[PDB]
């Protein structure tokens, strides 16, 4: 997706490709201060994005997410709030 | 039996007026019964200008300093002698500012004597002496008990269950497999008890299952937290004289205190003391129930419930199992005597001052109860098959299933739906009472006719034992808001459940009991402090 | 069945709907005092309607339902009147 | 961590625990907590100065 002797040439366009293994990867097979740590500043949010998108992939094929804690009540007068303890939900 | 002379060549001294809390009881008109403890906490700070002597006691010794202001009002080893307002109790519900007056009232029990005259270790060193080769404990079962009552993440389903059955017959035989099935979940979970803090529950467990679902080393928990009891009731047998009924009253009565009639259990659940208690007439004794006497009422449906009755109306849970006459008890005598035992000779010996009577919100309990997941099956499948009530698929937050998976316990649909049948009676509300009994055929002299007593008591309440604070899957003040009664069931962490919580009352509440001042004052009491003052800071093996 | 916003919609003939799935649903999708005291009491009696018709559902495949406590005689002098302990009638 | 062996055993408690292991975390808290009340006995109650 890049070459990792050059940091300048990260960003968001070439880091939209794929999943963290291929970041991880790329930076594998390597081989002043302000474009380092710029570039690590970019690399982090490109890793977020790619990690968003990973669990998209993989949610699509899972139960649906309950609120965790109650006390969140707008229809309070009818019903008592009770949250839920995420102990384990595996599909 | 001779203070008449001593009242009399006391109040000479003009007045001494130093706070009004302990002493002062009034009786309340039947306005809310769950919001009465509101206008109680933010009038409570007013009532106690300093601190009270009777809580805090003086000290070890310096009771016998040559100056201090408690000497002058200890003179007689059977009585007590304080200051109050000039009044008539019952009075206001707000404490009007006449001048004191030295009013005396006996110590009913020996027990109340306090403890700089009456030291902790000599209590324990009598207690252990009349504990040999009469019956004891298996350690197992003391482990096992503690362990529960100390337990800090006590599941609140447990809590729904017994404010749904509330003490009936016909419902606990009902719900018999869903309380098999917790009661087992809970012991192959962490190995302790459960529904210990209900009597007639503990009782229903032995009575019923017994023999059958219980494992053998489980059942064994709650045949021992019985046949303890028993133990302890034939104890006052063998230390009576046989002689003749006195006061129209057997000498049982007479010489201990609990195996008394008219004195009524911290927590009822039917009218079967009440009428064993009237049945009496030469100490005229008289109840007051939000004002009302009271009017027995038979059960309650879903057609006519009305959760906002204020009145003084009580209730029998589906009065009998067969019967269906007109205006008569469905029990023995002895069972409110066993009720008084267990709670107050063996759960302060767990409990050591943690557990607290806890008011109960009737409406949204039933609300939840009702709103059940199952989905249609013919034949049940077990937990693995996404169709049953715990897979995760079908657990629609807010329902009553997730409280069931919040404590890990295993149930079945069938179970579950059983719970429909509390839909046959129901219970309105709890509410507040208040005993009225002159001193019997022992102190009743010229000089004690009219020094009668005040004990207050709740009805279809429920007895918490360890609040949870730190927990969010529940609001705070859901279910249940706290009423002590007694200083013995009186913590104060309970008191954070209350909503609209005070400031300044919760740092000053940790120094004083806080029963309401219409749940009868702590000098008025048949159960003074320094017996609870004992109960929470000794330590003799339980 | 109704919607969250307005209390005063609910009634007998919105309740009798469904299973209380229908209703704990539509009261989690949300977004004087009289008049919402009211309608917790009418919501309350359409639960419990709904929760006994699920059990006429489910019940159709179940076991029969003996009395569960003896003493209740009238043909006594023939047969000695004995309860039933409901310990489990599971199908 | 204090925060970590809290909400353990108020969280996780009876939950996914063998029923072992969450004894050393039960322990540990009422062991704090003993700690805790023992100063309340060594206090003369008064009124805050």
């Amino acid at each position: 997706s890049f070459d990792p002797n050059n940091p300048r040439t990260i960003t968001a366009q070439t880091l939209e490709g794929a999943l963290p293994v291929d970041i991880l990867l790329r930076l594998n097979r390597a081989t002043a201060h302000a474009i380092v740590e710029d570039a690590r500043r970019t690399l982090f949010i490109g890793t977020s994005l790619a990690l968003v998108n990973l669990r998209r992939a993989h949610d699509k094929h899972l139960v649906e997410r309950q609120p965790m804690f109650a006390t969140s009540d707008y229809s309070s007068w009818a019903r008592p709030t009770v949250g839920l303890k995420r102990t384990f939900c595996p599909r | 039996l001779d203070v008449d002379a001593t009242l009399a060549a006391l109040r000479q001294e003009p007045a001494e007026v130093q706070c009004a809390f302990g002493a002062y009881v009034a009786d309340a008109r039947p306005d809310a019964l769950v919001g009465l403890m509101q206008r109680f906490l933010e009038e409570w700070p007013g009532m106690m200008p300093v601190r009270p002597r009777w809580a805090a006691p003086a000290a070890a010794d310096q009771l016998l300093a040559p100056g201090n202001a408690d000497l002058r009002l200890e003179l007689h080893p059977a009585f007590d002698f304080f200051v109050a307002p000039e009044v008539d109790v019952p009075g206001p519900f707000a404490v009007p500012q006449v001048m004191g007056q030295v009013r005396a009232m006996p110590r009913i029990i020996n027990g109340n004597i306090p403890l700089a005259l009456c030291p902790v270790d000599f209590r324990d060193a009598r207690g252990f002496e009349l504990s040999v080769d009469r019956h004891r404990l298996a350690p197992a079962t003391v482990a096992a008990v503690r362990g529960a009552f100390r337990d800090a993440n006590y599941p609140m389903v447990f809590y729904i269950i017994e404010a749904v059955i509330h003490g009936s017959e016909r419902t606990f035989c009902a719900l018999a497999r869903l309380v098999a099935q917790c009661i087992q979940s809970y012991w192959r979970n962490t190995h302790n008890a459960a529904f210990v803090n209900n009597f007639y529950m503990v009782m229903y467990i032995n009575t019923y299952l017994g023999n059958g679902e219980l494992p053998e080393d489980c059942a064994a928990v709650y045949k021992d937290l019985l046949e303890h009891v028993h133990a302890l009731r034939r104890l006052i047998g063998e230390f009576t004289l046989p002689g003749d009924p006195l006061g129209n009253q057997p000498q049982e009565e007479l010489n201990h205190a609990l195996a008394d009639a008219t004195l009524l259990p911290p927590l009822i659940w039917d009218c079967d003391p009440i009428l064993y208690r009237d049945g009496l007439a030469e100490r005229l004794p008289e109840l007051r129930v939000n004002g009302a006497h009271f009017q027995h009422i038979l059960w309650v449906e879903m057609a006519q419930v009305n959760f906002r009755n204020v009145g003084g109306g009580l209730v029998h849970n589906r009065p009998v199992r067969n019967e269906n006459q007109p205006l008569h008890p469905h029990h023995d005598a002895e069972w409110s005597v066993l009720s008084k035992i267990y709670y107050y000779a063996v759960v302060p010996a767990f409990s050591r001052g943690n557990c607290c009577t806890m008011g109960v919100r009737y409406d949204r309990v039933y609300q939840l109860v009702q709103t059940m997941v199952v989905p249609e099956t013919d034949e049940e499948v077990g937990t693995d098959d996404p169709r049953h009530p715990l897979h995760p698929r079908n657990l629609v937050p807010n329902s009553l299933n997730v409280l069931f998976h919040n404590a890990c316990v295993a149930v079945d649909a069938d179970a579950m739906l059983i719970l429909q049948e509390t839909v046959t009676n129901m219970a309105e509300r709890t509410t507040p009472l208040l005993a009225s009994v002159a001193p019997d055929a022992g102190m009743a002299t010229v000089a004690t006719r009219d020094m009668r007593t005040h004990d207050g008591s709740l009805h279809h309440g429920l007895l918490m034992m360890a609040y949870q604070p730190n927990d969010a899957t529940l609001l705070e003040g859901a279910f249940f808001y706290p009423a002590p009664v007694n200083a013995l069931f009186a913590c104060a962490d309970h008191l954070g459940a209350m909503r609209d919580v005070g400031a300044e009352v919760r740092a000053a509440a940790q120094h004083v009991p806080c029963v309401p001042h219409f749940l009868g004052a702590n000098y008025y009491a048949t159960v003074r402090q320094p017996v609870a003052q004992h109960a929470a800071q000794s330590r003799a093996d339980e």
